[PDB]
C-alpha cells in the first residue's frame, strides 16, 4: 500500500 | 497507512475511489489510490515524489498510444487495479 492521492478533497 | 488494505469482492471504494500502478522500463513499480474524473498527472506528480524521477521526463503509455495528462481514469478506462507502462522521453527542450 503505497500512493492515495488528494486532489479533490479525500472522498 | 504503510500496511496493505484487503479488497476483495470490492468493486469501487467510497465515491469512484479505484486503484492504479505505473510501471517503468526498468521494472520499478509504484501504485496510486484514484479517483475517476481525478486526472493521470496527480498520480505521476507522486511518483516523482515517492520513487524519485522528474516530470518532463517520463511518458506515459497504454499499449503503444500515450496518455496524456489531461487524459484520466475515466478516459482511458482504468480498472481497481490498472496497470500503465512508462517511457523515459526525449523533450527537446
Amino acid at each position: 500500500g503505497v500512493i492515495d492521492l488528494t486532489m479533490d478533497d479525500e472522498e | 497507512m504503510a500496511d496493505e488494505k484487503p479488497k476483495e469482492g470490492v468493486k469501487t471504494e467510497n465515491n469512484d475511489h479505484i486503484n492504479l500502478k505505473v510501471a517503468g522500463q526498468d521494472g520499478s513499480v509504484v501504485q496510486f489510490k484514484i479517483k475517476r474524473h481525478t486526472p493521470l498527472s496527480k498520480l505521476m506528480k507522486a511518483y516523482c515524489e515517492r520513487q524519485g524521477l522528474s516530470m518532463r521526463q517520463i511518458r506515459f503509455r497504454f499499449d503503444g498510444q500515450p496518455i496524456n495528462e489531461t487524459d484520466t481514469p475515466a478516459q482511458l478506462e482504468m480498472e481497481d487495479e490498472d496497470t500503465i507502462d512508462v517511457f523515459q522521453q526525449q523533450t527537446g527542450g
